[PDB]
């Protein structure tokens, strides 16, 4: 069941069977802070979100690969296993 | 009919799936996308691709039969 | 715990737990039956894909 | 100003009788002053900025504007600024951690502590070999006196160790510094990479410099003085020694050795890697069979310094940045662990034997939480600066030599072993029968430990915040043709 | 935005410290620019890969080969190697 | 939860001994009865009894203590002294 | 006294009790002790290598001897690995040839180039 425990021991977890007499009002405060933090961050991190594909166009991709080939030709660059 | 290289890229077929009938893979994957990969749906397309793979594996077992016969 | 070294009484179990047991067992058996019926050829192994 | 401030000091002493409030105030002012300096520090330049010269012949007692410079040079770049900020952060906490447990000759004790802190802070400002060496040795008399008077039972032997081992290394450092002085006739750090000594002479000078580095870091096999000196030092001595004086070694490598003896360093690097792998593996293993709390915490520092060395001689930007970050994180974490073992447990029970301690969670849950957090920080949990330092140092070491760095990756495991083996016994089990219940950690102790924890966490989640001071340094010392 | 003038170790007399500092800083800054080029390459490769998926090989071969090529050459190498050695002799 | 009372212990022990066969008699079993003397149990039979008692109350008796109990009162008090019974 | 490492320390003690060490885990747990969890009474002498014999020491198991347990461990591993390796020989052959792909094994699609088709490219 239960047993005696030293009352002077203060732990931020509450200690033994912590069940404060005003726990419902502190609970209202806690849930208010919870919704506030969750909503604030959900909105704040919204601009840093994006999808994986469809961000750039095929134009950019193909032109970048072509530019990379141009670079590899200006230098003397064979391909992997091309030997 | 064997798919065009361009078509096969355009549909973004996986490399291991790119075979003589990725042609039936394309509609099957489109159906599987419209429905939410639910088991009961896409039955016809799923069966169609499987029947490809039947013919496909069949030519393979015959090729191994011929190879075996040579020895 | 009235009786010791003696035959035990029939256990008392809540109505809800018996009803939950009946539902779970009925559902599992019925689902298994449905699955075997629907997949019998493929799960048992039939229609060999090799050429005859 | 100085006259007036001296008057203020005298009056405060006469009326209050204990200097320690004045010293705390002073050190806080010094911290604020250094922060102001950081504000006004230009980071888009690899040049020393707040220069001044002392004991020049034209003005022995003031600053020199002469066209001949024969005094001692001082000034800072980003690399010095980082460690200076660490120092001014640590000093007030060092004063505060002994706020109540010194009840005799207390004014002298606080004077010695503040003097040692100021000496190290000034040492980081030094810009030439001679002044660097002067302030590098100036601590030894203060440490000797402090440990001898305010130390634990075995403090006499501790004081003799801390003086003798460091002198032993410093005199070979002095041989190297004398050779440089007579060969170049210059001593400065500003332009000493411009002088290219013959390879043989570089190889000879490097020996004296690196012997000093072996004793001071320490490295295997001459590390045996550190565990003693730590265990019998008072709390301020231990915190200073672990958090600043060891980093003086790493700063010594980067400032005195690498820019001048580049080619000889390239020749000698595998020997350095042998010695660092030795120190890591062997000291980490030897930590398993210790029975004293402060001795175990002391042994942890040697292994972390071994990883730091492996980083700093890796000839890669990542290795050097990792060594610096690891030094800073160690300066945050190790003083906290020393605070625990030698200021909380030792001031409550006046014993350091491990067998007495067990199950501290029941009466002191807060102390147990602090122990858990600090130990997982010490063994290198990510989002702590220690992890960033060890990871980057190991990257540099693996690049410089794949086999040696790959083997050195065993430090993660070894550190976990000794540290968690300690904290397992300390926190859990049934409360010890040998000791009685005492108070939980107080407001002052919690304040110090919170400062250290938040510092290490801040640089652990975003280690980039140090880069603005160090992006020149990570290129100033690597030798690639 | 500052664009300090570029200086080389080869031209300068090492006895004017201002010029020597400028040469050291210029060399470092050029190394950092080279790094930026490497990172631009890598970011383009990441976008290429993420949008090409299964055919990323064909689509991104050029970028992948170029990134793998610039990796060993576009890191930091520090100025001490080149100021302390004259490559001519 | 579940808590036992001294009388419950005694009742269980009495029933235990009642069902044991090598006993002399069932009616003669007293609270202060000696198994060795009154019930005439063998050297090993009291051993069997202590094993039965530990198996019944779900405890474990060390060797030095099992042989110490000689009367049923000793057994009841011993079983009541153990918290997890 | 019993173990080699404790015997090694006998010259290194002068006027300290040469204790025979007994694993505290093997001390039967029904005796009473001043510290029940550590099964130690107050002022009991400590062996020089105590830290290897207290309760916090790595657990020791009594069922098999250490050497015997080693024999069993190595035996299980050897029999398993050897049986598997020998079983590799008595293996049936498959029935269908491995699959193939168009365009000389799609060597274009897995990167590849005309000059190097062996590195990248399927069975075709
Ligand atoms: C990222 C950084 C996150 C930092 C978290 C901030 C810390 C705040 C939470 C700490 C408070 C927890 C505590 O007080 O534990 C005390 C606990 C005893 O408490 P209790 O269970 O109530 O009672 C038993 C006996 N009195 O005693 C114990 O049993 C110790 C358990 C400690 C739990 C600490 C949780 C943090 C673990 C992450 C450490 C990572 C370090 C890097
Ligand atoms: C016993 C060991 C061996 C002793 C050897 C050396 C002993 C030295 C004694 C300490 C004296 C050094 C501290 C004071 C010198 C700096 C005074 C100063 O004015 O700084 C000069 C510098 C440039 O100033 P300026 O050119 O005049 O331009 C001003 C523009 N408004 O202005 C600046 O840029 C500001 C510079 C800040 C310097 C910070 C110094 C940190 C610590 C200060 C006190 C240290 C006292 C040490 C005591 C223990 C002994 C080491
Ligand atoms: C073992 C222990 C070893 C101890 C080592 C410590 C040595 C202490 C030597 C002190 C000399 C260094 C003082 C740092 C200079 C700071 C300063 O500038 O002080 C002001 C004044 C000269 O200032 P000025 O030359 O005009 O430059 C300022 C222009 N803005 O400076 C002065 O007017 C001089 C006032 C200082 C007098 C010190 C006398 C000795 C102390 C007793
Ligand atoms: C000197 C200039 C720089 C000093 C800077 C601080 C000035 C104020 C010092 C102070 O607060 O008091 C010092 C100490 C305490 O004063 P008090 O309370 O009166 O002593 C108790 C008995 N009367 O006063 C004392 O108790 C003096 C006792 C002296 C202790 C003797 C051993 C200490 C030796 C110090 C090592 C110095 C070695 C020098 C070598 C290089 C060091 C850089
Ligand atoms: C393939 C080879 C496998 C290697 C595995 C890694 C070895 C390190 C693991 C150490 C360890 O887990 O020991 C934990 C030990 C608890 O073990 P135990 O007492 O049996 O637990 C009872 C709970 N029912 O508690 C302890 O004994 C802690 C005491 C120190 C344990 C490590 C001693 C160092 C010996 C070398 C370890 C491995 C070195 C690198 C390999």
């Amino acid at each position: 069941g239960r047993y005696p425990f030293p009352k002077d021991v203060i732990s931020m977890t509450g200690g033994w069977w912590a069940n404060p007499s005003n726990w419902k009002l502190n609970g209202l405060f806690a849930t208010g802070i919870a919704v506030g933090l969750a909503l604030w961050v959900s909105t704040a991190t919204l601009p840093y979100t994006r999808r994986r594909e469809g961000i750039t166009s095929e134009s950019d991709i193909s032109k970048w690969n072509a530019a990379a080939g141009v670079w590899r030709e200006r230098h003397g660059k064979i391909s992997t296993g091309e030997a | 009919p064997l798919l065009s290289q361009e078509d096969m890229k355009k549909h973004k077929i996986l490399l291991a799936y790119r075979d003589r009938c990725a042609a039936l893979l394309v509609p099957l994957n489109e159906c599987r996308k419209k429905n939410y990969y639910m088991p009961w749906a896409c039955g016809h397309e799923r069966h169609e691709y499987e029947m490809c793979e039947v013919a496909d594996f069949q030519r393979r077992v015959k090729a191994m039969d011929k190879l075996k016969a040579e020895k | 715990n009235y009786k010791w070294n003696g035959p035990l009484p029939r256990p008392h179990v809540s109505a809800g737990h018996r009803i939950a047991t009946k539902f779970l067992g009925a559902t599992m058996f019925f689902w298994m039956f449905l699955r075997i019926k629907e997949e019998y050829p493929a799960m048992l192994g039939l229609h060999n894909f090799y050429p005859p | 100003i100085l006259l007036s401030s001296l008057y203020l000091f005298n009056r405060i002493l006469a009326w209050q009788g204990n200097v320690k409030h004045f010293y705390l105030f002073a050190s806080n002012l010094l911290l604020l002053f250094i922060v102001v300096l950081y504000i006004n520090f230009n980071t888009f330049s690899n040049s020393f900025q707040f220069n001044f010269e002392l004991f020049n012949s034209l003005n022995p007692f003031g600053l020199s504007n002469s066209d001949i410079s024969n005094g001692l040079l001082f000034g800072i770049d980003g690399l010095s600024l980082t460690f200076i900020l660490l120092t001014v952060l640590l000093i007030p906490l060092t004063l505060l951690g002994n706020w109540y447990n010194i009840n005799f000759n207390s004014n002298l004790y606080y004077t010695l502590v503040l003097a040692i802190g100021l000496v190290i802070l000034l040492n980081f400002w030094a810009l030439d070999y001679i002044s660097f060496y002067i302030l590098f040795e100036a601590t030894l008399p203060l440490l000797f006196i402090l440990i001898h008077i305010y130390g634990s039972s075995d403090s006499e032997r501790a004081s003799f160790y801390v003086l003798m081992f460091t002198l032993s290394g410093s005199l070979f450092m002095l041989l190297s510094i004398v050779v440089i002085s007579i060969v170049l006739n210059t001593t400065n750090f500003i332009n000493h990479n411009l002088f290219v000594l013959s390879l043989d002479l570089q190889t000879i000078i490097w020996l004296g410099l690196f012997i000093a580095i072996m004793v001071k870091t320490p490295l295997f096999p001459i590390h045996v003085w550190l565990p003693v000196v730590h265990s019998e030092s008072p709390l301020a001595g231990s915190m200073i020694l672990a958090g600043l004086i060891l980093k003086l070694a790493l700063y010594a490598i980067l400032r005195l050795l690498l820019p001048l003896l580049c080619e000889a360093q390239i020749l000698y690097t595998p020997m350095i890697y042998i010695i660092s792998l030795l120190t890591i593996i062997l000291t980490s293993l030897a930590t398993l069979r210790q029975i004293d709390l402060k001795v175990i915490i002391a042994y942890s520092s040697i292994s972390h310094m071994g990883i730091a060395i492996l980083g700093v001689c890796s000839n890669t930007s990542l290795g050097i940045y990792g060594s610096i970050v690891l030094g800073v994180a160690h300066g945050f974490v190790s003083p906290a662990l020393f605070l625990i073992v030698g200021g909380i447990l030792y001031d409550r029970y006046h014993i350091r034997i491990v067998n007495y301690y067990k199950g501290l969670t029941t009466y002191m849950p807060q102390l147990a939480t602090y122990i858990i957090i600090l130990s997982f920080a010490n063994i290198g949990t990510p989002l702590t600066g220690n992890f960033t330092g060890e990871f980057l140092s190991l990257q540099g070491g693996f690049i410089r030599n794949p086999i040696i760095g790959g083997i050195s990756c065993i430090s993660v495991l070894l550190a976990a072993i000794y540290q968690l083996k300690l904290t397992n016994k300390l926190t859990g089990g049934i409360s010890s029968i040998y000791m009685h219940r005492t108070n939980d950690v107080t407001i002052r102790e919690k304040f110090i430990m919170n400062i250290l924890i938040i510092s290490t966490l801040i640089i652990g989640i975003c280690p980039q915040i140090m880069y603005n001071l160090l992006y020149w340094t990570v290129n100033n010392y690597i030798y690639i043709i | 935005h500052q664009r300090p003038e570029l200086v080389s170790f080869d031209d300068i007399n090492y006895n004017d410290h201002k010029k020597v500092r400028e040469a050291q800083e210029s060399y470092t800054r050029e190394q950092f620019i080279r790094l930026e080029a490497l990172k631009t390459v890598r970011k383009a490769l990441e976008k290429c890969y993420e949008e090409s998926g299964p055919n990323h090989f064909e689509d991104c071969k050029n970028l992948a080969e170029q990134y793998l090529d610039m990796l060993p050459t576009h890191r930091l190498q520090g100025y001490l190697g080149y100021q302390r050695n004259d490559p001519s002799k | 939860a579940h808590v036992l009372t001294k009388d419950m212990i005694q009742e269980r022990i009495v029933a235990l001994l009642e069902s044991f066969d090598k006993v002399n008699d069932a009616k003669n079993i007293t609270a202060t009865a000696n198994l060795t003397s009154d019930l005439g149990l063998d050297s090993l039979d009291v051993v069997e009894v202590v094993m039965a008692i530990e198996e019944e109350f779900g405890l474990e008796i060390p060797d030095h203590d099992a042989d110490e109990i000689k009367t049923v009162q000793q057994a009841i008090d011993y079983v009541s002294a153990q918290p997890a019974a | 006294i019993r173990a080699s490492f404790d015997k090694a320390e006998e010259p290194m003690l002068g006027d300290y009790p040469d204790i025979d060490p007994f694993p505290a885990q093997l001390k039967n747990p029904y005796k009473k002790y001043d510290d029940q969890q550590d099964r130690r009474n107050l002022e009991e002498p400590l062996s020089v290598n105590d830290d290897l014999y207290d309760m916090w020491s790595p657990d020791r198991f009594t069922h098999f001897k250490n050497q015997d347990a080693l024999k069993y461990f190595i035996g299980f591993l050897t029999i398993f690995f050897g049986a598997s390796y020998v079983a590799t020989y008595f293996v049936p052959e498959k029935a269908a040839i491995p699959r193939e792909f168009p365009y000389e094994g799609l060597w274009k699609e897995s990167g590849g180039t005309e000059k190097s088709k062996a590195f990248f490219g399927q069975r075709s």
